[PDB]
């Protein structure tokens, strides 16, 4: 060894001379020796530290198409990339643009030497990201996703993950290169844990993108990610779940979701809190405005599973909020909505749902819960139970608070109206009044509502500048007007004047309810 | 002698698991 870092050093200028030889026959001889001088502790640091070498070696690899020297050279750089000095040395000689050129090599051993070295550079060499992007490694790597060696694909997809992370430039190019569809293809074809994991990471990164999102969805990403939710690997399952939650708001138009939806429902009974949370989140977005998904979730026991999720979550609002939102979506506008409304009651959900209206619940959960209660009230069998649990007094109380807050802002807190815990009080005013409108279909509920002296407030809400509020207020007043005593109170309260003006509202809903109140009040 | 697939197998062995 005492002559390695002494003779090889005096040998460096030697082989370096041969690598630049014009004779395409002996240049191969050095390539072999040089490669050998990459396996010894000394020779390695000899060439690696010999800028002259690195440069020639790199130039050789790319130039000589000789399917024999291409690997000796490529094989040299790779041995150097296991050392920081090597990575840096390779980076300075411009090896990256070369290595990227070799990604097109039909000689597997060269291909493998290229992708593994680039991976090392992208993993520990600052500046590598720019260079690879510069040389156009992105489109190259996306093209190589058509290969079938799984360890190779795992390396390649990891590189793409490194290059894409937090960079829309790379992401755009990946998209244009047809990356999404290729990535989804891998998820539905292979079973090599490491590969699925690394690929799910690239998808996770792209799923937070605006342009990549709808692309992954169209490629069938939802269904494919859904294939691995039952896999033994926890990191794979969790990565698929996060990516799925990100895509879920742009996948409300997909077909063949039966399998995914059924799996999500069963995932609600998981021992892992994090899986439960994501699952509820994903179901909430997939059942928003999609009657088909709503019918499916209900069909596989979604209602019972969600009520159980709410019970198990306790005071953990990151779980109850989306679970309660899903339940809201499932209890209206679809063929089985009525079955869903009944099932919530049959599975002992009414008590827990009304309790959520009380502290320690914060506003976002409260807002979601008021909406669910409005839907539950569409089922006449839920009126007495909802009333027994104290729903009306709490809804009215919430209504009064939110309305006053909007009054302490009619002056100037900041702007027209801002938020409180992420919720505008105008939405609580609308939600509560809307819940009371439906509940008021019941004669007994009307007695309670009227008894709390709400008519004066409801009338003032007709002057609200917010159309949706004017509409639910007129709505609840119309329901209450069917009782003579309430009808006289509404009139004594001066509702006729404002109702008469609302007949001209630009909002059909508002004009209709206003007119309905007046008719109910006329023909008594 | 050595299968040009050991290059990947080895790499994977060190970068991750």
């Amino acid at each position: 060894y005492q002559d390695d870092a002494e003779l090889a050093t005096r040998a460096i200028p030697e082989l370096t001379k041969l690598l630049n030889d014009e004779d395409q026959v002996v240049v191969n001889k050095a390539a072999v020796m040089v490669h050998q001088l990459s396996k010894k502790e000394a020779s390695r640091h000899a060439i690696m530290r010999s800028p002259q070498m690195v440069s020639a070696i790199v130039r050789t690899m790319q130039n000589t198409n000789d399917v024999e020297t291409a690997r000796c050279t490529a094989g040299t750089l790779h041995n150097l990339s296991h050392h920081r000095e090597g990575l840096l040395a390779i980076f300075k000689s411009g090896g990256i643009p070369a290595l990227v050129k070799m990604l097109g090599s039909p000689v597997d051993s060269v291909l493998f030497y290229a992708i593994t070295t680039l991976h090392n550079l992208l993993l520990h060499q600052e500046g590598a990201k720019m260079a690879v992007r510069l040389a156009g490694g992105l489109q190259k790597m996306v093209a190589l996703l058509n290969k079938t060696n799984v360890k190779f694909l795992a390396i390649t997809t990891d590189c793409l993950q490194i290059l894409a992370y937090g960079n829309q430039e790379s992401k755009l190019i990946i998209l244009a290169s047809g990356g999404p569809q290729a990535l989804v293809n891998i998820m539905r074809t292979y079973t090599y844990e490491k590969l699925l994991w690394t690929t799910s990471r690239v998808l996770k990164v792209l799923s937070v993108c605006s342009s990549n999102k709808p692309a992954i969805v169209e490629a069938g990403g939802m269904q494919a990610l859904g294939l691995h939710l039952t896999d033994p690997s926890q990191r794979l399952v969790q990565n698929c779940l996060w990516t799925l939650r990100n895509l879920s708001d742009a996948a409300t138009k997909q077909e063949g979701m039966e399998g995914l939806l059924g799996t999500l429902v069963q995932l609600l009974g998981s021992d892992d809190i994090n899986v439960v949370t994501c699952a509820a989140g994903i179901l909430s977005n997939l059942t928003c405005n999609n009657y088909k998904n709503k019918m499916m979730v209900c069909q596989v026991g979604g209602i019972e599973a969600l009520v159980r999720t709410v019970l198990r979550a306790g005071d953990r609002e990151d779980i109850t909020e989306p679970a309660i939102c899903a339940l809201r979506h499932l209890t209206s506008r679809h063929q089985e909505a009525e079955m869903a409304q009944n099932a919530v009651r049959l599975h002992y959900g009414l008590p827990v749902v009304v309790k959520l209206l009380h502290p320690p619940s914060h506003w976002p959960l409260i807002k979601a819960t008021v909406g669910l209660i409005r839907n539950l009230a569409l089922c006449p069998a839920n009126h007495a139970p909802l009333r027994e649990q104290g729903a009306i007094p709490r809804l009215v109380q919430l209504l009064v608070r939110a309305h006053q807050d909007t009054q302490r802002r009619t002056s100037m807190g900041g702007t027209q109206q801002q938020f409180v815990e992420g919720v505008r009080m105008e939405e609580i005013v609308e939600g509560c009044t809307g819940a009371l409108h439906i509940l008021a279909r019941d004669v007994h509920n009307r007695i309670v509502i009227r008894g709390l002296n709400t008519i004066p407030l409801f009338v003032q809400l007709l002057y609200s500048p917010i159309e949706n509020i004017q509409r639910v207020a007129a709505g609840v007043l119309c329901e209450l007007a069917q009782d003579k005593e309430a009808a006289e109170a509404i009139e004594a309260e001066g509702a006729t004047a404002p109702l008469t003006e609302l007949l001209h509202s630009r909002n059909e809903g508002v004009a209709t309810y206003a007119a309905a109140v007046l008719f109910r009040m006329s023909e008594d | 002698e050595e299968n040009p697939e050991s290059i990947l197998d080895e790499h994977v062995q060190r970068v991750m698991k």
